[PDB]
């Protein structure tokens, strides 16, 4: 299928409380496989996937070297933003961006992404052209001026359509037996007895890769969106993922209801019913 | 691969 | 400015079995600001030795973090979540139940 490379930024300022935190990690799909953290003693970019690890000295030397980079950058960023929104020295604020590239099937390129967040707003974002920006305020058209007069766009653009795929295929490649995999869910369902005269019953998925997973339930045929729980899908920790659905059923109706599943890892949507 | 460099606001 | 509270869960990794060594998580997501306070507690004390996940974030720059420690559940020993946060006038604690 198609596949993603995504790297995540997030600077949090800590005036009289030393330097600000920066923390960046890389996923590749829904699988992790870097991290640097500003607090920890080594300082490098470091593996958190067994198939970056064998990559060589001068990897993990480079990465560093711009990772610290990015650490700069953001931290210069906080100053200036801080000035734009006439914001006080006091208090903690956080800048997030995210950058990254999408393949097809084929691994050819699909999108390219860059977006800067500030406290947990858009700020300005990279357009899908990767030639213009969407600066969400009046602050944030000052640095889309800027940028376009510097031509901060083709930079990225380079990046994006080039370097960004040419590193996801690589990965991909090296990485083959976790990242090219699919783990269908195992699925079961739990029936309990709310009261004597109502029981719920959920509907489980576990122990699959990748996270996107549709579960719903329907009564004769029908879908119960509005009287279904669902969960947000969450991580296992061994790399796959976890999610329920469940419906409050009345006396001796399980027959009615039945649970569907669609996951990229199943040859058919899944149909489970109580019996 | 994280891009060579990231441009300041 | 933005605060979003946390969405919490607390789950063994596997489905537990009496005996059977596992991982104990707390998955919270959809919180801003980053700072977060997530205890593991067994039978209401706070376990010493516990991890997380690097911070990340979704789409809608909403932090999320995985927090787990290694255990082998019992019949009677009881584990919850303890959570704190800026959105949060006090802890939140939510109790595992092995089947959600």
């Amino acid at each position: 299928g198609s596949h993603s490379m995504r790297y995540f930024f997030t600077s949090v300022s800590r005036p009289g409380r030393g330097e600000p935190r920066f923390i960046a990690v890389g996923y590749v799909d829904d699988t992790q496989f870097v991290r640097f953290d500003s607090d920890a003693a080594s300082q490098r970019m470091e593996p958190r996937a067994p198939w970056i690890e064998q990559e060589g000295p001068e990897y993990w030397d480079g990465e560093t070297r711009k990772v610290k980079a990015h650490s700069q950058t953001h931290r210069v960023d906080l100053g200036t933003l801080r000035g734009y929104y006439n914001q006080s020295e006091a208090g903690s604020h956080t800048v997030q961006r995210m950058y990254g590239c999408d393949v097809g099937s084929d691994w050819r390129f699909l999108r390219g992404y860059h977006q800067y967040a500030y406290d947990g707003k858009d700020y300005i974002a990279l357009k899908e052209d990767l030639r213009s920006w969407t600066a969400a305020d009046m602050a944030a058209q000052t640095t889309k001026h800027k940028w376009e007069a510097a031509h901060v766009a083709e930079q990225l653009r380079a990046y994006l359509e080039g370097t960004c795929v040419e590193w996801l295929r690589r990965y991909l490649e090296n990485g083959k037996e976790t990242l090219q995999r699919t783990d269908a869910p195992k699925t079961h369902m739990t029936h309990h007895a709310v009261s004597d005269h109502e029981a719920t019953l959920r509907c489980w998925a576990l122990s699959f890769y990748p996270a996107e997973i549709t579960l719903t339930w329907q009564r004769d045929g029908e879908d119960q969106t509005q009287d279904t729980e669902l969960v947000e899908t969450r991580p296992a920790g061994d790399g796959t993922f976890q999610k329920w659905a469940a419906v409050v059923v009345p006396s001796g109706q399980e027959q009615r209801y039945t649970c569907h599943v669609q996951h990229e890892g199943l040859p058919k949507p899944l149909t489970l019913r109580w019996e | 691969s994280l891009l060579m460099w990231i441009t300041q606001l | 400015m933005i605060q979003r509270t946390p969405k919490i869960q607390v789950y063994s990794r596997h489905p537990a079995e009496n005996g059977k060594s596992n991982f104990l998580n707390c998955y919270v997501s959809g919180f801003h600001p980053s700072d977060i306070e997530v205890d593991l507690l067994k039978n209401g004390e706070r376990i010493e030795k516990v991890e997380h996940s690097d911070l990340s974030f979704s789409k809608d720059w909403s932090f999320y973090l995985l927090y787990y420690t290694e255990f082998t559940p019992t019949e009677k020993d009881e584990y919850a979540c303890r959570v704190n946060h800026v959105t949060l006038s006090q802890p939140k604690i939510v109790k595992w139940d092995r089947d959600m």
